[PDB]
């Protein structure tokens, strides 16, 4: 049992220069330890298979170093397909931890979500339920805290969050604030406030509706 | 006395063996006290320490061979040191590690006494060569690089050039064989090396095979005998913690009477415990028979008889 | 060659024992990859495939004997398929099931060789008669068909009226019995068969034993051995997973011993591997270990030695 | 018969040995069914019932011999019974326990036959005096007490002044010595009694060292037998559940192969199972092999061949 | 492993004509599989061994069939004393599952609840507790929804219920509805209903009482 | 698996005569036991190793007894330093229970709590809490039952004790009654009660406090 650690928990960088990552042994791995390509959704790809060597079918750039605590993984010619998580796994004990993680994001200059909110329908009033979703589109970089509050009187235990990946061309992301209430809550009260926080956002944007204003 | 006087090197070295954990080899063998089990009997324990074995970064492969500067330089600095303990005329008790160290502590064992023995106890024959391998590991490939008769089918592997091939091949006994390759046993059965597989340790028993053994290396001359034991030849319900377990092994009474007969001759100038691997253990009990095991063989090896040994003075005062 | 030309027969069948399970007999052995295992050595192997073995619905027993005319009809149809496979010239190798099959297995070997001899390798004699069993399960009673001298000590069972005695008793040799009835021990002493107890192979020892067994069945004119391999004849520490297991049995070293001693006779022509229970072993690892030493013990017979194996071309090149 | 005429005596005692729990002795060997396992050959088994032991307040012990009047007074009571139970013509199957009764399961021997000829199957030798112990466990000086040579180098331990030695040093045979103190090993090697220690049993083989045995006892002149059998002597796979355990031990096959070598002498007159412990077995798997292993040992010594056994009428009726 | 399901999981045969039953195996079995009848409160009596064969002691009427997976029990000649829970058993194959259950009832023309209901003591409101049973009696089949409301709204989590063995002689069953509620929640409310539902109803049954009302 | 049984849980007896205790097993140990001192905050002393025999180095007057089902310990000059939980251990039988404890305390003429209360800061107002902590100090022996109130309606859950160790000069104990409540619970209600009860009190002592009264 070695806990392997990556010290860039995130990276972005633009398409360009090197992308030296880091994965840190607890003991002495010495040149026995490898490296991954998973991209969302699909299958982990080896990139380097002991520390170096360049693992049958690599394009140009995937060289790294070690031997042996604190491993490189140099990607010297960024090429923006591979924007995808890259894990190190030790393999010479067991058992056979990997690394954490190194999400490679894509580096533009930070967009602004826009905060929007819906009601839910009439057609979930029939039903007895009360979704209601503040949708946040097209911001940069991820970390957005979203408040949801009962009319002002802030609200816990029933907001959602689903996170997009990195879009390809605006290379920003998406984000829905998925907070359920009854039927009986929903009645009750009427503002229903988005109050959504972004870095390019220097006051905390507020969306807010009243019950049937719309 | 003559034998029993024993000088220990750590070997820590894993780069011949993919199982990577043969590391914790003299760490294991020396916590359980190897030392002290050793010094109530008549035993001039002198330990030399670990070696210090250095991390070439540009260990770049050969065809097959994998590791092999790193193997290379280990074996020199093994063979430089055992060579040291057999000028104070000691036994060059070597615990590793992998077998990958024997090619040095036989080499270093030879430029003191030429015309030694080596009883190579394990479940293979680690005869391979760089050419004939399919694994490519070193710990596949000690005995090939000691062959006189193999002068020539050994290309120049990098790291190896001061290796000189040191016994003949009518002067090695396998006791144990059972897991051999094809060019394993082609080369086995051209050179004419006197092997003892399990077929004929279970034919002939352990008590004609050890007097077999010691006719065939002792009969014509009195030569020193070094015995180089690999864990995995023992069957792998007493040391399941090594790097490659095959079923079916010597068991553990013969493993002891093995050593003993060694150790009767009084003849023994050199000892290997090798592929000692703590990390492979399923259950830390695994780990503790392995060692246990291990440590009871070097004990036998070294005078403790397991009828019993007492001190030359009277004990009924 | 000559030997290791195997006609493999599989044949799934259960109605003889109790512990239902063994119809996994060939499924198992064959999913450990025994075809694939055998076809790296010269082994011309042809799968025949397992039998289709019908259920015959109003299987009324005997007085004790349960089950009579599933296991009669199997044995028939598992007889023919043996003529079939050695009119082919190829080693019967049958692999189930139960000793039950055994019947079958030996009649049509007989079919083809009329003067074979039996190594029957098994903890238990299974010479039980109709007449004389306790159990009245017919994995304990193969033998008390075949024997030409139990002529008229044998009633008419249902489906065995094809059932022709084909072996003397002094054509068979026991190899590893330690469970053995009264009404059995009373016949093997009246009749005369030459049987090796666990008594006289922990005397003897494998070497004389098997020494011994040949020159018994081959000293006297060179024929056909059909070696019936149980695999509760070995110690239950390696076999655990099969019917009924009896402590203090055959080391893996020994059975491999008298496989690898079966095969350098040359004269093997029939290979049965019976009483594989998959589904008793406590643990997986158990039926692991039970399956590896069945597929063992098969390789060892067609040729693989534990010495080491190499086809005959020069390996350095 | 004259043999397997059996009188069981238990023997409930435990204040030799430290590890309490041997107390439960007879009551698991006879929960196991012994007597009725018996029973099916044979044998005319009387139970003679446990012993009661007295619990002595001030049992102050000596300088390293702790509990010597419990013990003394034990074996007085036990020797008492076994003479009682020799009177009667049967065969003394004393079943403790632990060593320590042995004292008293001899003597008590003796006093019927003075010719005796004790067969001492134990990991140890157990014949460290009060003068030469370190542990000062009672169950390891049993032999010293017993031989006519040490009559001088045994203080008056307290409880022992009833003990009269009664065999001496070449009618005693150690088999399956491999945990021998240094001053064991000296009375061993001064006295000259013939050991047969595992250095021994795994050259010669237990066949040869069984018919050595016998020749040693009975070559000269047919003498009653008293085989004294330990549990730990057998190796502790197969018995774990055992006060001292000593790795690499006799097999299970080859402790039936002694017992029914001993048995079919036809002159065993005394048997003595000690040192089983059902409460030191980690999981009651391992206290059902020690047991199940004791028992089968038991039953190959009164008549239970691993060949078979049949009582003298026809059998195919 | 092998799940040995029932297909009749209950059945209702008045005393007569056959009674053919099912065991289904997940595998091949093969004709080792057993049959038993569990009287209610007593040991599983034997009584077929191994698909067929009438296993000693079993009077004139208990054969079955298999071979291999989907078996039958038969009951030719019913006799009233067999009403009781019959289980098959699978056996060469371990572990060793059994069946399911397969209660045979008495077979009457469908009888209606006496519906009667009952308030707490007075002795229990000196002790603090307040248990409302409604009797059910004399009721077939054995189905029937009680539903308790707090003098109008639904109860739940204090609602125990015994059903009985089916009876003797008129072949019917009797039910506890037991609800207990404590003192104060007794004296909070009076109108206590009791919504029985069965068969014979056409309309729901509803028991009531007001708080000291008799 | 031995429970061994200690017949004085607690003791208090003046330094004085013999303080025999006792040790019963639950199947016979046969003089195989032993005898320990454990100070509180220390290792456990051994006192006695097999029933007999006064373990090296133990002064004059430890001397026990068994063989082989109840034990004593005899303390016949008891010495007032031997103020210890005593505690006796079966050893030849496997697992290796011990005893439960045997807490010799000191035995004088019993003392009455200190019965005092304190409110909470009003700078633990100013953080959101309030420790309503009633400390009863010098009392003797030990046994005192503690209520809280919501001004006369009890409290539960939410109360901590702190017993001391005997003093060792006046011999008595000390006891902390930490009751936590909210900064909203606090300033709700004002006669916060602490209860006490003690054998030197015929009465149950109540000490109680207005909120914002001192």
């Amino acid at each position: 049992e070695i806990v392997m650690t990556q010290s860039p928990a995130t990276l972005s960088l633009s398409p360009g220069e090197r992308a030296t990552l880091s994965c840190r042994a607890s003991q002495s791995v010495s040149s026995y330890l490898a490296w991954y390509q998973q991209k969302p959704g699909q299958a982990p790809r080896l990139l380097i298979y002991d520390a170096s060597n360049r693992a049958t079918g690599i394009p140009a750039r995937f060289s790294g170093s070690g031997s042996g605590t604190d491993f490189t993984l140099t990607i010297s010619s960024l090429e923006p397909e591979d924007f995808a998580v890259y894990y190190c796994q030790q393999h010479s004990l067991l058992p056979r931890t990997f690394g954490g993680g190194t999400k490679v994001e894509i580096k533009r200059a930070d967009a602004a979500p826009t905060v929007s909110i819906f009601p839910p329908s009439s057609e979930q009033l029939t039903s007895g339920g009360a979704s209601v979703v503040c949708f946040l589109n097209n911001f940069y970089p991820k970390d957005i805290n979203v408040k949801w509050k009962i009319d002002g009187s802030e609200r816990q235990n029933g907001v959602l969050n689903s996170w997009t990946d990195q879009d390809s061309k605006d290379s920003t992301y998406s984000m829905s604030s998925t907070l359920t209430l009854t039927k009986d809550e929903y009645e009750r009260h009427n503002s229903y406030t988005c109050e959504a926080t972004h870095k390019t956002s220097t006051s905390p944007i507020v969306k807010s509706f009243n019950r049937n204003e719309c | 006395a003559k034998s029993r006087t024993i000088g220990i090197i750590g070997a820590p070295f894993s780069k011949g063996q993919p199982r990577g954990g043969v590391e914790e080899g003299p760490t294991v063998l020396r916590k359980a006290g190897l030392l002290e089990k050793l010094k109530e009997q008549e035993c001039d324990v002198k330990d030399y320490g670990d070696l210090p074995f250095a991390d070439i970064p540009n260990d770049s492969p050969f065809q097959i061979v994998k590791n092999p500067r790193s193997v290379g330089k280990a074996s020199e600095q093994l063979a430089g040191k055992v060579a040291e303990v057999k000028k104070n005329g000691r036994i060059s008790l070597v615990l590793g590690g992998d077998h990958s160290l024997a090619i040095g502590s036989i080499s270093g064992h030879a430029r003191v006494h030429p015309d030694l023995g080596v009883i190579w106890v394990d479940a293979h024959t680690d005869i391979n060569t760089p050419l004939t391998t399919t694994s490519g590991n070193l710990h596949g490939q000690p005995v090939s690089f000691l062959l006189k008769e193999l002068k020539g089918k050994i290309p120049d592997v990098p790291g190896f050039s001061w290796v000189t091939p040191c016994i003949s091949a009518k002067d090695i006994v396998y006791i144990g064989l059972r897991d051999v390759d094809p060019g394993e046993h082609y080369i086995l059965k051209t050179l004419g090396i006197k092997y003892f597989s399990m077929t004929e340790v279970d034919r002939l028993g352990i008590g004609k095979v050890m007097e077999e053994t010691l006719s065939y290396l002792l009969g014509r001359k009195k030569r020193p005998i070094h015995l180089s034991f690999d864990v995995d030849g023992l069957d792998p319900s007493f040391t399941p913690a090594t790097g490659t377990p095959v079923v079916g092994g010597l068991t553990y009474r013969e493993g002891l009477y093995i050593t003993e007969e060694i150790y009767k001759t009084g003849l023994l100038s050199g000892l290997d415990i090798m592929e000692v691997n703590p990390s492979l253990g399923k259950t830390p009990e695994e780990v503790t028979r392995t060692v246990n095991t291990a440590v009871a063989i070097t004990l036998a090896c070294f005078g403790l008889a397991r009828e019993g040994n007492h001190k030359p003075i009277d004990y009924l005062n």
